[PDB]
């Protein structure tokens, strides 16, 4: 996904590479529905 | 064919009237399009502890250090502060002080939505030959620490040390790193219509819509100040960008 | 022990579009959730598929987005324009604005019309599409031979005309400079087949609105730089 | 032996007349032969925003910047534009402006077919000692963006930023990268006989038979222009090349 | 933690023929298919195996590709030439042109002839191939002892002569400078065994066409640089 | 295939390394057939 | 064999590392035999 080519090895952990949201616990839909 | 566009929701090739269903052959994806570097702003380089600009309005005869620092945001900015009306000094020589301004032309050329969110990846490039420098950054809502301390009768600005990241690059080098989305607001409003304060506010001026602040300085004591100025360039990138609702596009003149 | 290595010829280079990540500096940060916001976008084609309005020079700003039917005519289409996306008429439409930032396009353009006038009027129109030729067709007799259709005023006042995609190459350029066969793709025109009958007490001169958008098989390939002219 | 070569399709060693069937011992393969670097052209280095050359014919007294930019194609070119007749200025000093020209001698020495297709791999080498530069490129059918913007009273050419790739090399460095086949035409015509326009066209002049365009510039503001000129060299390579039909070879004089 | 490493002595070097790839800059691009184009080439030997024509100085441009039989002769072959691929006669043939860009060759050359003249004529020719010697053989008596064959005019007017490959080394050089045994490989000659009988009313002097190509076991090994002389 | 020596590891993905055509859904042949 | 120390990984292919002859399809012997 995205303009990323590497597909073999990620060195740093995911948490330290990208932000993560904390839990609170082709086919394209149309942006308008007409009942 | 039969249709009713006044209702808004119109139906949906040549197979319908006369067909051709040319096979597919995803370069427009939001995540993919916005992943590439672009210039943001050009700033001076510090050589001593500086005094941050005062909030507007700034009266005549106020002592400060202007031209340094720079926000990290596509929205228009003036004097390193958030702004609404973009402007430039196309006029010839005048008086007073000229206010640095910035804007993301490429971002706004396709900013066709309202809300946005992504990670930012910063890098720095020097301009003058064989120049040595360093960078410092702090989150949104923080402040820049002033003053200096004495070591062996050398005045070292306080910004040499801090809990926020610092970067030292070799002679004629370059810097790069990726920062996290850290503002309090859930998403970045490309265009806004609210107010940030109960009274004396300005309509449509967001408060904390940015990624942080950046500045550049030389690793030397204050006792070795020079005369010739130096400059630095900045670039930014977006990672895992997302958009949340349609919008308009900039108007093109018919001249 | 040390692992032997050999740096390549392009070390210490900076690329503005290299597909790779960078080392983190301030990682391990959480963010509030955004599951409450509806209407997330995934591809700009979703916005490209939305109709919008065109512009026209009007008689001697004057860029009204509609065309008014005259009373007497002279062997000539009411309005005609090329099919080059760099043309002024496509400037402010979403499809034109988006395509201007890409090199190659592919698919079928879509055109939609709508009538605005007295209910009890009548008339008939003819729509035409002429591929490239040595001279732009003018007369109705010429127009009839090419691809065309007939629009009749009735209960429904809207009609959609789909422009077929024919070209000697799989893709086509988005902006025209030399007007080569790779960019230009002919013309479109509107002809009044009959004379519009205005009912009594309805003053005169109805108007027509033009709606343009992208087809269901549109596509764009190569990104390019933008024009910051709008800032001045 | 008995045969009939007038029919064209002749039959087919010493085992047939007197044999010897020497065992095999694939250096002529199309894919393998064409994978090696070769010089293409030498160009100047920009130091400010330039004005692209106007299309031919160019009248006397037309202001522009010539000598920069360069196409990526083996076919002959003139003034950074596609051409048909290759030419050179072997004559002594004259008048007017001299038009830069280029051609791929090594490619055409074995160009024995009509249609060709492959990926291109570009690299750049400096000539003057301790020179700092950068490169920029855009696809076929695009245009070069002119004009400049002001940052702290420094005129920065617009080409510093863009969605197309940019490359910054260290002091006395080198550049390299691989681009994709991006022209609209399915394959590259080594020799052509059609016309690109319905009228006023020139026979045998292709329209978009290339890979793109390249230019070089210094990362400095326009307020630091110098006098001495600088030069740069360019090399290209072919990857996964293919050919599609026989052809002739260049004529050799019998002098 | 950091992995120890040791850069070698040849770091930051640029090689014009290094067998390695490079980092992509603008990847993820699709292209139209080319399955509709017939006649794809894979190896240049396919083109090398095609016959072509030779050249000859002619009597005192004059480089007609054929040889005319005289009326009276004098104990000497009609035409003879070495077997060195750098010879002028091989310049414009495909085999010579291609081989000139390689160092070493290996295999059997192929020569083909064809007659052009009145139908009702008759004659007999002799073809010879003499390996290297101290002096080029001239007389028919000498020629007969070496490898040879006899060509008879008849219904079929074409004949192929295969030059055997004999040499002290597996490979041979493609261009000759010192004329050492590693490049030169003897001579070829054509002798008129009988006298050609021209039928009445057919004027005189038939002509012969020379066709040359590569054998079925040809081969080339080492690429080299080209000569841009053709541009001047 | 080609003047490529590496035969152990390809870092970047094939799509980002080489172009690919989109679907529309020794022994050497002679270039001339004579019926 | 030879003054070669590496015994873990060869990057480039053998054909591109060393020449190969094409097919034509302690204990030390003495250099002199006396029948």
């Amino acid at each position: 996904r995205g303009n990323n080519g590497n597909m073999t090895f990620n060195y740093y952990a995911n948490t330290y590479q990208n932000s993560v949201d904390f839990s609170t616990s082709g086919i394209l839909n149309p942006l308008g529905y007409l009942k | 064919s039969t249709d009713n566009a006044e209702t808004g929701v119109i139906e949906a090739n040549t197979d319908t009237d006369f067909g051709e269903l040319a096979a597919p052959g995803n370069h427009t994806n939001v995540k993919f399009l916005f992943d590439r570097s672009r210039l943001l702003n050009v700033i001076k380089v510090l050589e001593k502890d500086a005094v941050f600009p005062r909030p507007f309005p700034t009266q005549e005869g106020a002592q400060q250090d202007d031209g340094y620092f720079c926000l990290l945001t596509p929205r228009p900015t003036v004097a390193s502060r958030p702004a609404t009306r973009f402007g430039l000094y196309a006029n010839p020589s005048g008086s007073g002080v000229l206010a640095n301004t910035s804007l993301d032309f490429n971002f706004y050329s396709l900013a066709c939505f309202t809300y946005f969110r992504s990670d930012l990846e910063v890098t720095v490039v020097s301009l003058e030959p064989d120049l040595e420098f360093a960078v410092g950054w702090f989150p949104s809502g923080s402040e820049y620490q002033a003053s200096s301390f004495v070591y062996d009768q050398l005045h070292v600005p306080f910004h040499f040390t801090g809990r926020t990241p610092r970067a030292f690059a070799s002679k004629g080098g370059k810097v790069s790193f990726v920062l996290p989305w850290n503002s309090v607001s859930s998403v970045l409003p490309v265009r806004w219509g609210g107010a940030s304060k109960l009274s004396s506010a300005t309509r449509g001026l967001p408060a904390h819509a940015d990624w942080g602040t950046i500045y550049a300085f030389v690793p030397r004591p204050n006792e070795k100040k020079s005369t010739a100025v130096k400059h630095v360039a900045v670039y930014i990138r977006y990672k895992n960008a997302r958009a949340w609702c349609p919008s308009m596009l900039p108007f093109r003149s018919y001249k | 022990g040390p692992i032997p290595t050999a740096p390549r010829e392009n070390s210490l280079m900076f690329l503005s579009t290299l597909p790779d990540d960078t080392v983190p500096a301030y990682g391990n940060v959480r963010t509030p959730p955004v599951n409450y916001l509806p209407g997330e976008i995934t591809d700009l084609l979703q916005l490209a598929r939305i109709p919008t309005l065109m512009a026209f020079e009007r008689v001697p700003d004057t860029y009204v987005p509609y065309v008014a039917v005259p009373t007497q005519f002279d062997d000539r289409p009411l309005i005609s324009f090329p099919i080059t996306l760099s043309d002024p008429v496509y400037q402010n439409t979403l499809v034109g604005a988006i395509s201007s930032n890409f090199a190659n396009y592919r698919g079928c353009i879509q055109i939609t019309l709508t009538f605005c006038g007295p209910m009890m009027a009548r008339g008939k129109f003819l729509l035409s599409y002429s591929p490239p030729n040595g001279t732009q067709p003018q007369t109705l007799s010429e127009a009839m031979q090419c691809t065309y259709s007939i629009w009749d005023i009735g209960l429904n006042s809207s009609w959609t005309f789909v422009v077929p995609y024919i070209s000697p190459s799989d893709y086509r350029e988005t902006r025209a400079i030399t007007n080569s066969v790779y960019s230009a793709d002919g013309w479109f025109s509107l002809h009044k087949l009959t004379k519009i009958t205005l009912p009594p007490d309805c003053p005169q001169s109805p108007c027509i609105l033009f709606f343009a958008s992208a087809g269901e098989d549109y596509t764009l390939r190569l990104p390019v730089d933008c024009n910051p002219s709008y800032v001045f």
